[PDB]
């Protein structure tokens, strides 16, 4: 279902999407979801006596960059996290990041575009997921208690283990932890797939929800990305494997208040 | 020095420093209890609106001085310099006729409310420092003091809410 | 004339204004000269196709900074500049100074307020104006022709020379230059005078006036602020020699089109 | 005005001095300056367009 | 002395003398002579109407 097409990338399965100054197109679309079923209202955060810095263009628009690449190598539910908003954080993330640590609250929502293109010769099926509250980390830390990277993006892919109890940290065993996820049920997330049978493309928009409305992103991140594959990449000896995951993000409507002077550190 | 704490910001002739003062708003602090804001908010589990800091001169008629002032939130640290205070919520106090001068800092929160104080670490959840320092010196001709003391007053504005009731934290003072 | 009043600075000469979320007071107001007899109407440059980034509140408040120290020693018409853009440019100038060098193209006005209190036992006389095209400079070049640092904020004050033939520059001599300045009218651009014993402030707004709608930063500054005094600073023996000069200001309306990546150089 | 000499036509002098000195209590000063400024009224007339008188400053 | 024109009329604590200043209105002064009006009133031949000489005490 959806218009007539194809070994070309055919009609209503071309979408484009404009904004601030960054302009989007896709010839071989299937949707795009937006996760929950509502966006997000430029409604200021009703926390603060501060009457913040609205409708900025110049940061409403398209941030792209790499994520990884995908090759026949990996094997299933094994994933990839791109924690909003500490990766559209600085240097990388124009006026946005900017205004973005001038400020001590944010609040925004996410709309999402994973990028991955290859040819009719080729199986695999990668799942792509918005997930809030979730893991990142990047480690086990050193030598004391608690726990690795959470703002880093993990440069490399992690490991599908044999069992959530997740993750847990310091030096034992016996049973599991709040950081649990059933990769088995990693499909109540707004997602899409992304079956280079059918897609070349995945978007994603999804509203704000915390814990409170604006939260402070030096200590939180709300929503984390997973562009973790669940059907590997065969190929024939031919044929382009190097398969170039790319993604490109836009904060929609953020809003932002309580401004102060450009907070410092990241290792 | 003494451990003396008195009521005056006190201030002259010229450059500060870090600034004559600097008082965290953390409705715990030092400052503010003892104060009844401050004694009152503690007999209540939460707190929400804004503040507000009064500041009265207290220097000879024949004088003149002007002062910068700033709530600074949490994010980044304590600022260590005027110019870095500046991109904060302030008001340049020009000293004249007009004895005092209101200020309130507002509620910069995540959180509709925010916990009355109670220090077992400082967790997130709390939030402020407010600071001031002269932005041109407090200046006087001759015949008149060098030296000159302002006196401090904490109050909850007209957006102040405190709820849950509970009861603090046994003293027997001094 | 204005109203009752003194030894104290009293009422129709109190006066408040609030930008942003930094707010203003002075006690011993004169005015507020709106200079040339409007302001600046967030007018979209016309110039471009650009649908820039318009009413941010966060750079559209007060940035507060010292100019110098005035003191008994300085003759009259010595001087002091200060241009604008260039010196809300960065670090110092909030959000502002960010969104402008990740943006080409800038279109604000002025709204100026310098301060210099001092006694009653006092007395002396500042004149403060602010004027577009003018000169800056800071210097002589080394060894190759042409002509040492505008965008310095001229860090001490500059020797009024009897005679301009306005600072010429490669050695030579006989005649004068376009940098002509008669210090001697220096008093036809809006201004306003600071006098100790009537003024304790000066508030000045000036409207957008270059050759083209829209200029670019890096190679112009369309607007230097001169703090240079006219009347020196007596002081009788007992009393605050010290006198301190600071001047506060803000960006009024600033329309910003044609958005790219983080200007880089300064010494 | 030019001044091939002073022929009929030109006119005026402005004076001032002090019809009560310039008083001041103790701790402050003695001697004052006072700031000049001409201009022309709401009556002022310039007509005949020319030229002057060639110069280079200083 | 010095020939150091500067802008004041400057005074104090008692008499003169035959005072202050002196200068005359001949729109070709020594003073008015980089004035403004006085500079514009150049680039013409012939004026009239009234001046008016504002004083600002310092």
């Amino acid at each position: 279902d959806q218009n007539t097409e194809e070994m070309e990338n055919l009609s209503d399965r071309v979408a484009s999407d404009k904004a601030g100054n960054s302009a989007t197109n896709t010839q071989s679309t299937v949707g795009r979801l937006c996760g929950y079923g509502k966006s997000h209202h430029g409604e200021h955060p009703a926390s603060c006596a501060d009457t913040a810095t609205d409708k900025v263009l110049a940061a409403e628009r398209y941030y792209t960059i790499d994520l990884a690449s995908w090759t026949t190598s990996q094997e299933a539910f094994s994933h990839i996290r791109i924690p909003l908003p500490h990766v559209l954080a600085g240097e990388d993330g124009g006026v946005f990041g900017a205004t973005l640590r001038r400020h001590y609250l944010c609040k925004t929502g996410w709309r999402v575009q994973v990028q991955c293109n290859a040819s009719q010769f080729h199986a695999g099926s990668l799942l792509v997921f918005m997930a809030p509250e979730f893991y990142t980390g990047k480690g086990t830390k050193t030598g004391t208690m608690e726990p690795s990277d959470p703002f880093t993006m993990d440069t490399e892919w992690r490991s599908p283990q044999g069992a959530p109890t997740g993750y847990r940290y310091d030096s034992r065993t016996g049973f599991f932890a709040t950081n649990h996820q059933n990769q088995w049920q990693w499909t109540v997330y707004p997602h899409q797939i992304l079956n280079l049978r059918t897609n070349t493309t995945v978007d994603l928009e999804v509203p704000y929800v915390n814990v409170a409305p604006s939260s402070s992103w030096t200590q939180h991140a709300n929503w984390t990305l997973v562009v973790a594959v669940l059907s590997p990449l065969q190929y024939a000896t031919g044929s382009s494997p190097d398969v170039q995951i790319t993604a490109s993000l836009q904060p929609v409507n953020p809003v932002f208040n309580g401004l102060r002077h450009e907070t410092v550190i990241a290792q | 020095t003494n451990n003396k704490r008195y009521p005056y910001f006190s201030a002259t002739n010229s450059v500060p420093a870090t600034s004559m003062v600097d008082y965290q708003v953390a409705l715990s602090c030092s400052c503010m209890a003892n104060s009844m804001l401050a004694a009152v908010a503690r007999n209540f589990n939460q707190y929400r609106g804004s503040l507000n800091f009064l500041f009265v001169f207290t220097g000879a008629a024949m004088v003149k001085g002007k002062f910068l002032i700033a709530y600074t939130p949490p994010g980044a640290g304590k600022p260590t310099t005027r110019d870095q205070a500046m991109q904060s919520t302030y008001a340049i106090w020009d000293l004249g006729l007009n004895s005092s001068f209101n200020f309130t800092a507002p509620f910069i929160s995540p959180t509709h409310y925010r916990q009355t104080s109670y220090t077992s670490p400082t967790i997130t959840s709390v939030d402020g420092w407010v600071t001031v320092w002269q932005l041109t010196p407090l200046t006087y001709p001759s015949g008149t003091p060098t030296n000159s003391d302002i006196l401090t007053l904490v109050s909850a504005g007209d957006d102040f809410t405190l709820r849950m009731p509970i009861s603090p934290t046994k003293w027997v003072p001094q």
